[PDB]
């Protein structure tokens, strides 16, 4: 292939000579290491080459070698249940091989080449297969894999293996042409996977927490974003999502962030247990990690890795749910890029095509009909860390104007402990009206209704708090003071969740439902009971207030005999009340 | 009342407004700066390519 | 081995110059520079190419002409040598003795810039250390392996809460029944950008203490060139890291006054020329900050531990700004200073409300410390926002509308701020400050503690205060 010399270092920048004939966004491997890179700019004879590794010690002469393909991964059995870096190589592999430091240089194969997979074809010699379509399935942990036909290879079966036991790469199934088919192939990552069509998502994508179940829905093909300050909740947010949705198949991309995060991910999940197969929660979940102090231009390729692969277990008709802890450490690679490119930067420093790429990601998310016949769906959830909080940044106004669900923090609320800390008047979700029906035949038939009421509250208290800071509490009537604490009501005993109690960490739909007719049902008797003359002092001294905050931290299977209790109590403590 | 609801609520909510106002304008200026810099470089950089 | 020098020099202006023939001088390597006079400077280089390299100066650059200056290559990596001897030792920041004593004799040679921890190398840091401060050791507690900064304003005493905690610090073994020795105690101590007199006090605390027989210092004072700032904290964290994971050590490392290693790669960055920030700050500083913070932590299968507890001053208090923005987003919680209970006699002043510990949770608990303690540090955290937030509403309004539950989250208030917060120079265990923590939750009729469970408001409620 073609091979170069080095001409220039400068940071993670190294400039080749004699590079005539290679290909932008190609890999090429740099010095004598065999440090990979990939071509952005060429020039004349020489290319301009972004280091992925660091490029201390490096001398000016050194060889380059182009590979000749651009960034591509390796899809197909053996990726749940690992770990892996920017450029998807295995860290527990690594730490075998260097130990308890990352060093530069090492090659590993993203699939484990030794192991033997249980074959089971379902083609016959004589038929023809087109890209998308199945060829055997092979088991896993619990889910069946399906071997797919790569995107862009039609043809003829000529002949297909027998069952039995095989690794990764033995063929299979070899066509007419001579082309061999295996059990993996490979993708350019900067490349969206092809579909039949996308669908209108039309199913929720139930999160485990009451406030974003209830008041801001997001759907099964749709996405969101979750900016705000530091300590206020984002990852505890995300991990919450990652153990406890519905979702088949979780990804969970950490775009430099802390270490011990990751610690802590690889430690709990082995222990905890899917909800919906029984098993451990480790099974179902694939991480990548590229921490902040490792290379910073390696931000950019996980990003792009994590998606492509939840697009990959999209094709064979599961539910993928995408995290990225954070989006702004990839801006940040790429302004240091464009910086070292000597470009103009347009606004706050970044790169004038900051948005095109914004967008480029989170376009692959939605509802599809996959090549071969089945139903997918990939959900993308995206944090947003703002510098010092400022909304006005271009990350998060680039962010706002192709997400469908906007969950706005607030460091307010971190500070005086009511988590998730969501606020609710800045937040908003498009994808309300499109489940009801859902919701109508799934909970309940009234349920749009009460949460409308809640809504219409949670308005009121907030328009008479302008009123009570600076006029005072004891100037509004009994019916604003009642406002006022059913809002406190509401505030304390359904918007809050805490993530680690035993029993608060998750929330069913139903107890939720039953949260809220609590709550309304106590409004209507307080405020029927207040035109008989009653103080509303000696209403905020009955009995009842504790079981309704005592509520949430019900179990699951004791909820319902709880709720009939509090259902005949409340009505009591109003009728024996003057 | 009105005197403390002043004092201690509407003034330093201005203050900060003008303390962030400030800071924009500044950086503001400082990418012009820069700009400007980059602009003479090349204005420099046009007169040596036949001397 | 043989030394190579070079006498191209080309360019000279400000910091950097230029060596024309220099094609086998490696990027990053550490150059060696004299002058016609015999005095000797150091470099670095920050690019190299076909045509040049370019070298930045660690100090000045006055002296230096093109006819008789020469650069010298030492050593391609930028190496400490540490040793198990340096102990009790002073240095200068770029790894010279000032204490007068003969210089050390070097083990190994360590890269100063390090490499990153492999996230499946890790462990969980589970081991509470007890500090002896109420608002520290209930509700913000501290973890071995923990990064925890203390934000400080200019005239607040955080380098005595700094010196207090050093002096406190212990693991309680008998709460999780873990034997009775010691697994050896070191201290670090970086100074950057700090004063004489300032410095006395740290040097006479740790005399008086008698900790400087196991510490090691490294010192950097406001007259030394400004790059040696920056290469100040490296050298301490590479000791650090040498000693807790080669000799199973549990050193704990002491980083003052960041905002001059803030400012002094503000001046670094500004003199070449790049793009800047959101105050003129380098673009890159998350990146230059995340390669500090992150050396700390725990190793599986191994018994050494490294514990960070940086110290910056918030610049005109204001939590927006670059430098603490950039630490919060790295740094596992933080513990803030306040001007108001400094003001009225208060020590510490320690803020509850904007401090924070993102590993209390999986240091604390049953059979850790006792069952009790996160349910009480939520009940206090949740009352006392209350009291604050009536105390707010009193100051506009006046004493005349509140309800005798305002009243009694008043009383929580400022009951809290003296007997909790403000201890002086007391050193008091777990179960003092959680008693006295459920005396102050009975000043609250039971009804309202919606956070604690029925057995817990069971069996510890009902205690009277006890400052008698
Ligand atoms: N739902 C929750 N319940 C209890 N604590 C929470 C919750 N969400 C966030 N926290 C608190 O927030 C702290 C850190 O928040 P984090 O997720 O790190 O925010 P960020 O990632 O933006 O820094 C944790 O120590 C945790 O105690
Ligand atoms: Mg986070």
């Amino acid at each position: 292939m073609i091979q170069g010399v080095i001409q220039k270092i400068a940071g993670p920048a190294v400039i080749a000579k004699g590079m005539l004939g290679a290909r932008m966004y190609d890999i090429c491997k740099v010095g004598e290491e065999g440090l990979v890179g990939e071509i952005i700019r060429l020039d004349g004879d020489t290319a301009f080459v972004q280091v992925y590794e660091d490029t201390s010690g490096l001398k000016v002469g050194e060889p380059v070698v182009s590979t000749g393909l651009p960034l591509a991964v390796e899809l197909g059995p053996g990726m749940l249940n690992g770990i892996y870096d920017g450029i998807q190589r295995p860290l527990e592999r690594i730490r075998e091989k260097t130990g308890i430091y990352i060093t530069r240089g090492v090659v590993v194969h993203a699939l484990d080449r030794e192991k033997k997979w249980a074959w089971t074809p379902m083609v016959k010699p004589g038929d023809e297969v087109r890209g998308g379509m199945v060829l055997g399935t092979v088991p896993e942990f619990g889910f069946t894999h399906k071997i797919l036909v790569p995107p862009d290879v039609r043809g003829r079966v000529k002949e297909v293996k027998p069952a039995g036991e095989y690794t990764v790469e033995e063929p299979v199934v070899v066509l007419e042409d001579g082309t061999e088919l295996k059990m993996y192939h490979t993708w350019p990552v900067r490349r969206a996977r092809p579909v039949q069509r996308k669908l209108d998502p039309n199913t929720p994508f139930l999160t485990g927490m009451r406030i974003l179940d209830v008041l801001f829905p997001v759907a099964m093909g749709g996405t969101a974003a979750i900016p705000g300050p530091f300590g206020s909740g984002k990852t505890v947010t995300q991990q919450s999502l990652a153990k406890w949705s519905n979702a088949d198949v979780v990804v969970y991309v950490g775009c430099g962030e802390r270490g011990n995060e990751m610690t802590d991910v690889l430690v709990e999940f082995p222990e905890l247990t899917d909800p919906k197969t029984g098993g451990p929660l480790m099974h179902r979940t694939v991480l990548i990690a590229n921490t902040s102090n490792m290379p910073v231009a390696a931000r950019e390729a996980s990003i792009y890795v994590g998606v492509t692969i939840a697009e990959y277990f999209r094709d064979q008709g599961f539910s993928v749910a995408l995290m990225a802890d954070s989006t702004s450490r990839w801006a940040e690679a790429l302004r240091e890029i464009s910086s070292r490119l000597e470009e103009m930067p347009a606004e706050e420093g970044y790169p004038p095509y900051l948005a095109a790429r914004l967008a480029a990601f989170y376009e692959r998310a939605g509802k599809v009909i996959t090549l071969g016949g089945e139903e997918g769906a990939v959900t993308i959830v995206g944090a947003v860390s703002p510098p010092g909080g400022d909304m006005s940044e271009p990350v998060t106004q680039s962010t706002l104007r192709i997400v469908g669900a906007f969950w706005r923090l607030d460091a307010s609320l971190a500070f005086r402990r009511h988590f998730p800390a969501i606020n609710w008047n800045g937040s908003y979700s498009l994808f309300t009206s499109a489940l009801d029906p859902w919701y109508r035949e799934n909970v309940a038939e009234d349920y749009p209704e009460l949460r409308d009421a809640i809504s219409e509250l949670l308005q009121r208290e907030a328009g008479l708090q302008e009123i009570v800071q600076l006029v005072g509490p004891d100037a509004l009537q009994d019916a604003e003071r009642l406002v006022i604490e059913v809002g406190r009501i509401i505030r304390e005993d359904f918007l809050q969740q805490n993530a680690y109690h035993e029993v608060d960490a998750y929330c069913s739909m139903k107890k939720a439902y039953g949260i809220m007719k609590m709550i309304l049902a106590f409004y209507k008797e307080a405020e029927a009971a207040i035109k008989r003359g009653v103080s509303i002092d000696e209403i905020l001294q009955l009995p009842v207030l504790e079981r309704i905050g005592r509520a949430r931290y019900v179990s699951e299977e004791e909820f319902p005999a709880y709720f009939e209790e509090a259902m005949k109590e409340i009505q009591g403590a109003f009728k024996a009340l003057a | 009342r009105r005197v403390n609801a002043l004092e201690q609520v509407v003034i330093p909510g201005i203050r900060a407004q003008i303390r962030f106002i400030q800071q924009v304008l500044e950086q503001r200026e400082r990418e012009d700066t820069f700009r400007l810099k980059r602009i003479k470089g090349k204005i420099e950089a046009r007169e040596a390519e036949e001397e | 081995l043989l030394k190579k020098e070079y006498t191209g020099i080309t360019y000279i202006s400000g910091p950097l110059l230029f060596v024309e023939n220099a094609k086998d001088l490696a990027y990053g390597a550490i150059v060696d520079i004299k002058d016609g006079t015999g005095r000797v400077r150091g470099g670095q280089v920050i690019e190299v190419s076909e045509e040049y390299a370019v070298i930045q100066v660690f100090e000045e650059t006055t002296g230096l002409d093109l006819a008789t200056t020469s650069v010298s290559l030492v050593e391609d990596v930028a190496r400490l040598g540490v040793s198990k001897e340096m102990l009790g030792r002073r240095f200068n920041g770029i790894g010279k003795p000032i204490d007068g004593l003969p210089p050390i004799t070097p083990e190994k040679r360590l890269p100063i810039t390090g490499l990153p921890l492999n996230p499946v190398a890790r462990r969980k840091p589970e081991q509470f250390i007890q500090t002896g401060i109420s608002t520290i050791d209930v509700m913000n507690t501290l973890v071995r392996g923990q990064k925890l900064p203390i934000f400080s304003g200019s005239g607040l005493p955080a380098n005595e809460i700094a010196a207090q905690i050093a002096r406190q610090a212990t693991v309680r073994p008998d709460l999780s029944g873990e034997g009775e020795k010691e697994e050896p105690f070191a201290v670090v101590f970086a100074a950057m950008g700090i004063t004489q007199r300032e410095l006395s006090y740290f040097i006479q605390e740790f005399e008086r203490t008698g900790a400087l027989s196991r510490s090691v210092l490294f010192l950097n004072k406001a007259d030394d060139p400004t790059i040696e700032r920056i290469l100040t904290p490296r050298m301490a964290l590479t000791v650090a890291e040498y000693l807790a994971f080669e000799h199973d050590y549990h050193v704990l490392v002491i980083l003052t006054d960041m905002t001059n290693y803030c400012e002094a790669l503000r001046e670094i960055g500004a003199a070449r020329e790049e793009i800047p920030g959101r105050r003129g700050y380098p673009g890159y500083m998350y990146t230059d900050l995340a390669t500090i913070y992150e050396r700390a932590g725990v190793v599986e299968g191994k018994k050494g531990s490294v514990t960070q507890i940086p110290i910056l001053s918030m610049p005109d208090d204001d939590r927006t700004h670059p430098i603490p923005d950039l630490t919060g987003y790295i740094t596992e919680g933080q513990i803030q200073l306040s001007r108001e209970l400094h003001r009225k006699g208060i020590y510490p002043p320690i803020d509850p409300l904007p401090s924070l510990s993102r590993l209390m949770n999986n240091g604390v608990g049953k059979g850790k410390t006792r069952e009790d303690h996160k349910q009480v540090s939520d009940q206090l955290y949740s009352a006392y926002a209350n009291g604050v937030d009536i105390r707010k509403l009193v100051a506009i309004i006046g004493e005349d509308a509140l309800t005798e539950n305002d009243r009694r989250y008043l009383q929580f208030a400022d009951a809290f701020e003296r007997f909790f917060i403000n201890q002086g120079q007391q050193n008091r265990s777990i179960e003092e400050s959680l008693q006295i923590a459920w005396a102050l939750l009975s000043m609250l009729p039971q009804g309202e503690l919606k956070r604690i469970s029925k057995d817990h408001i069971g069996k510890y409620y009902g205690q009277k205060l006890e400052e008698i």
